[PDB]
């Protein structure tokens, strides 16, 4: 029997349990993103990768939760090539930081994927 | 000057026996009677007792030379060995006024009585008196009331106060309850009561009772003319249940609430006492618990320290025994204790157990309670030893008679009034007694019936507690 | 069938006196040391208690016929002389269920022993023990904690707990207190205490004192890797003011509080408890004025009787004596209690002075202190008689120690871990303790000083109290 | 938006044995759970105050072990606190305490609590920022039974109403009987807002909600891994997967029992999301997984020929 | 003694039938007339009614081994068949007095009726009666008033 | 007269003030946990070696008693050098933590032991 280990084994939710995307997988989300109609968005965080309390500690609250946007959602994109080329984009700006890739459903307003798509050195 | 630290134990007498010591008049000062155990001399003996009540321990602590020690200490100024005694001794002990918390007589008995009593160095230990300095007495409200404004509340001058326990002790309900109260004070009682064990139980829950009883004393009052009232039990497990019940009466607008200032506590009756002063409500102190502390003259804690603790706490009434009842209590000794509850100053006085002087600086005076075991024979003996101011109680007494409550009742009030009367013509109570009973029987069916009843009960055993 | 009313008075043994009463899993059974006066037969003298304690008085009152007398009777079921003894019994006696009042030992206390004690025709009285119905026990938090979170809060496993009450016991300043308190803490103590006379004084103010004592017990829990506590003194004159008490210690996010239960009471006591319960504080127990109580054999209430009630009201420390030190405190009988605080079921055993079974359906156990002028030499006696689940203190044997208290607080840390290793590997700590303890002071220069201090110390006396 | 959890159902799990664990080793328990990659971990309902733990303590102890598993995975974390209490004034008073502690979640018995106290804690939470987890303790007492009784979709719809955030919605293949098309009927009537009648399914009237919030399903009851592809098939994203047992039945512990059910699941996510057949395909899908994952690996050993297939009395 | 852990499942009869069983007088027990589904055993079906109504699960959780399960487990310490029934009995429960919160009725159906009536086990279930002990109902205030005060 | 040290004195509870265990000594804490029938488990902390408090400070609350947990508590083991054993797989798996031995007793369902059993370098 394993002991499931303690140091650096931050996770990051979606898809973080699983073994590594490959561009193949990784494609595949962008599809599965598109073909469900979802509107596709990239954020970025350099500083704090994960949720923390700095302000607040009242139920529910939480910093961290707010990464920042990439340009802005992809509103009527059907091209996962412009997405993977807009992550691209990103990372060389940002290699810094993690990126991850979201998609909006409008009618329910709710992000229906997230996973993270990019993490910088050490991660 | 300030002397190294040396660690280690030495005697207690070295610091605490200090028999050149003039009292402060702002010190508390406690006569203990000490039995040391064999090879335990009386100075130790009393400096021990000082030490481990103060501000000693066992062994030396470098912690003292943060302070002034001797500012602090409480002290063995006096020894006087007991006659008659094989190896016991009165240990006078002075304590500072700063060793106590204001208004507290529980800060006050934790330090007192708090360890001293275990010492396995002493074969037994007895607290007699405290004289209380008036700048301390002044820290505490005292009675909510007091025997002045009492009479002035019920309009009552001129007589001893009657009462009366609702018996069987447990068991009756709530409806029973009243109707029990109802006939006792139609026939003349002033009071009639809660007995000490109900509080709220499965019989008889107490807001019910609380009702029933206001109805009931209401009634009695609107028949006679005469302000009545019942002692509604605020005594509960814990202080918020207590406050339940104590605003409930007032709700009620009843005059008088009672607690159990030993079994309840110091802390929750000080609380109740507070409450009283502040809503208008007589509050009736009952005694449980104080002989199983109090009954033995080798260990214990005298009742007149019981009952001065009781007068700072707060209460209007305070059961002080009967003398002449079921219950042990000798004349000389509770003559000497009621002084000390109803007056401003008491003298020292040692053929009653007062071993320091006492004044009161106004605080009001406790009235106290005669109850348990008494009847109409006893009537001239107890407004003779008690005068005026107390309040007689009749519980088998009232509930005993042969033709219920109400006239159980007439027959304790008609007997009272007939002795309060022949003394004021100058008759002597004490040689006079059963005539003046007898002549009122003549006239009073309802006394003739009691009479019938108990004319040879006596309660006369030899007592525990002497001076 | 009912039967006419027939005013007078009659012997209690023909309503009281039940030798064939088989007692009910729901009745709260007494063990009174009966003492007669000469004259007064034991079926009388054991009737007459069990009258005057639960539903009758000295005459017959016609409301009995209003109530079913037999459902609420007290009863003496049965008499035992006593071995050696000149007129004393050993009365049992029963009480109903439905004469408590549930959850409350004020109410408990007020009947059994409210007004027996003082009875003329006895010469002396003492409870000896209870058997508290588990249907009684239900109606009672208990201890706020218990020894089971207690450890789990404190992550303290494996050992006795160590303590130590700041002396002088009165007379320090705010700040000398902390400072004191640190001190002790960084050592290797898990707690420090008030003295149970430290309330609030013009010496010291509580709010200034439980302020400084924050302080320095976080200082020294940053410096150690250790939970620290530091009993706050929550005993005061009214429930106000102590609860204003718990209320600050609250906010100071600090485990314990500590109160008198009985010069606060019990009423005051089951209404801190509850608030420690509410508030997630651990509420340590200290017994002042117990031995004015318990000391004599032949009267008063013995301490397991307090004990028990305590444990019902709710404390997750209770003082408990220390058998070897100053106080008196006999091993078999101490056990005994012990393992009534501690356990959840307990076997009658008269050779521990346990009268009745006891059961507690999971009522939390009571953690024992032992406190009272014990010191590194007693380290192997206190681990063998109490075992780890005790609070061991030391407040002379460690502000007393030459060196000052951080060392003096190692002595007894070392001496603890000592003992609790050799007899974790099969040594007799009752054989072995003294080697033991002089092997350790080869590695430890604070436990060799203090061993230097103490070495002849003794505290044997015969004791009061035997079974 | 809370939790910031989006893609996947969410993972719970039922602290076992049901009752007589004490406060610390409920704690204990909850964190291994949590730091195994579980969302949240629950008290059992039954779980409320008793002499063996009482609940401000597990309160406090649980809130510790959880703060530890979130700060260790970076995931936000909840532990469902059982406020069902005897009385409005206890029940209140553990509500309280939970806010006190910023938790995120607790969780109430609406019918053996009953509505009354169930709508005031729902506006409690409302009104403090609590996730409110209902469970049903009771329902099939009254629901069970097609011919007498109250069917569980009026329930449901109660509960809507009176206000929870999640609420048990049965397994369908678990321990517990619901059958699939009236489980996934009543499931749309506690998520959406316009239900149009359809027999086929129960559903006897069509149900409009004018935005009333949807309400997350929870899967409890015997389920193990090898039913995550039935389960994600079924609910979908939008639902929470409990594995009680499932968990703390695993022969290595809790954390890997959470690591072998989150992996099951993200595998499960994973291939529906490439366009598998989670029917057709779940126990390859799983098994593939087993390849890669050792804690997953162990659960399939345990669990392999487990399944609960019984007739049921309560059918459309 | 402790025994290793096993992980897996196994019949519930294994640890919650218990015929020999003395109930103890602070138990609650319950009366359940129980309706097993074709081949579910009576024993089984009262160990399944007794396991999911106090301490057990599906499958065996190792902390069960933190605690001592037989202190608190309910158990079906009676079975006995319908007369006239057709696969229908009336099996026994006992409950141990630490299961319940005091004073909550609320918590004491939450335990004994919970879960158990939704078994894919069982056909129907039916509690009957439950034996209240006096030590629980000591822990409840009752009626505000009752017959007596109401009069 | 010595005063006590201040710096770098952090204590581990339960024996940690007498001298370091001696593989002796350590052994007869364990057959002492084995012969009073106790549960052995093994407890490893790298992070928070020491009580602290991040998310509360209401009475009784701290941070930092919880340390992970190796494996499973030991139910029936009998035999010393099994426990041994683990310690030793432990030290290996996580020579950075800290690790101690503690005792259930199911019956209280009280830790009946608990003792450092390996401190990491500098400690
Ligand atoms: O029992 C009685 C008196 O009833 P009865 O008149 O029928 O004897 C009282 O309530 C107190 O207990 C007296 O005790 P004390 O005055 O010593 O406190
Ligand atoms: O005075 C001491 C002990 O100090 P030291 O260690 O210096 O002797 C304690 O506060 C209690 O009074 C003990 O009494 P008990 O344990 O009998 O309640
Ligand atoms: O007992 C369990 C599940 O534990 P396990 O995962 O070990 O089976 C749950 O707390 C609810 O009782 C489910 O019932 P429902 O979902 O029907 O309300």
């Amino acid at each position: 029997m394993q002991v499931w280990p303690i140091l650096n084994l931050k996770k990051y939710e979606t898809l973080s349990y699983l073994p590594p995307l490959t561009t193949d997988q990784l494609a595949r989300q962008v599809d599965y993103l598109l073909n469900n109609k979802w509107v596709p968005c990239l954020e970025f965080e350099t500083d704090h990768g994960f949720v923390y309390r700095e302000h607040h500690n009242s139920p529910g609250y939480y910093d961290g939760r707010y990464w920042t946007m990439w340009k802005l959602p992809m509103f009527g994109c059907t091209d996962p090539a412009q997405v993977l080329n807009e992550l691209e984009e990103c990372k060389k700006e940002y290699p810094n930081a993690f990126i991850r890739i979201i998609g909006f459903d409008s009618n329910r307003e709710v992000q229906c994927i997230s996973f993270i798509a990019y993490k910088p050195a050490g991660y | 000057a300030s002397v190294g630290f040396k660690a280690g134990v030495k005697d207690y007498k070295l610091t605490y026996y200090t028999p050149e010591y003039e009292t402060l008049d702002t010190d508390i000062l406690a006569a203990f009677r000490v039995s040391p155990q064999p090879g335990v001399p009386p100075e130790e003996a009393g400096a021990a007792v000082a030490a481990e009540s103060s501000t000693g321990t066992w062994t030396t602590v470098w912690t003292d030379g943060l302070t002034n020690l001797d500012r602090y200490k409480g002290r063995c100024y006096h020894i006087e060995p007991v006659a008659g005694e094989e190896n016991q001794y009165i240990c006078y002990v002075a304590y500072p006024l700063d060793l106590f918390e204001e208004g507290s007589v529980t800060n006050m008995f934790t330090s007192i009585v708090g360890n001293v009593f275990g010492f396995k160095a002493l074969r037994a230990l007895r607290l007699e008196d405290l004289r209380i300095p008036v700048a301390y007495v002044k820290t505490f409200q005292g009675p909510p009331h007091g025997i002045q404004v009492e009479r002035d509340k019920l309009n009552k001058y001129g007589r001893p106060l009657l009462g009366c326990t609702i018996k069987p002790k447990l068991g009756l309900s709530a409806k029973n309850y009243g109707r029990a109260v109802y006939e006792c004070l139609r026939g003349g009682l002033d009071f009639t009561k809660d007995d000490e064990n109900v509080n709220s139980q499965p019989f008889m829950r107490w807001r019910d009772r609380f009702l029933f009883c206001a109805e009931a004393l209401y009634k009695a009052q609107a028949e006679t003319g005469e302000i009545k009232g019942h002692y509604l039990n605020a005594t509960a497990g814990t202080c918020e249940d207590m406050m339940k019940r104590a605003v409930f009466a007032r709700e009620l607008g009843v005059p008088i609430v009672m607690h159990d200032y030993l079994t309840g506590g110091f802390t929750a009756n000080t609380t109740l006492s507070h409450y009283c002063r502040d809503n208008g409500l007589l509050l009736h102190i009952h005694r449980a618990m104080h002989a199983v502390i109090d009954r033995q003259k080798n260990h214990g804690m005298h009742f007149r320290v019981l009952a001065k603790a009781l007068r700072l706490s707060g209460g209007d009434h305070i059961h002080s025994g009967t003398v002449v009842g079921k219950l042990e209590g000798e004349r000389d000794i509770t003559l000497g204790f009621v002084d000390l509850l109803r007056d401003d100053y008491t003298e020292k006085d040692r053929s009653r157990g007062i071993y320091f002087t006492q004044s009161w600086v106004s605080t009001p005076g406790v009235l106290p309670v005669a109850s348990g075991g008494i009847h109409v024979w006893h009537m001239p003996a107890l407004t003779e030893i008690f005068g005026d101011d107390s309040v007689l109680q009749f519980g088998g007494g009232t509930l005993g008679h042969p033709w219920g409550n109400a006239p159980g009742a007439v027959a304790n009030r008609v007997a009272l009034e007939a002795c309060v009367q022949a003394r004021n013509e100058g008759r002597d109570l004490a040689r006079e007694g059963n005539t003046i009973i007898r002549e009122a029987t003549k006239w009073s069916p309802e006394l003739a019936a009691a009479c019938e009843v108990w004319k040879e009960i006596k309660f006369e055993f030899p007592a525990m507690d002497t001076v």
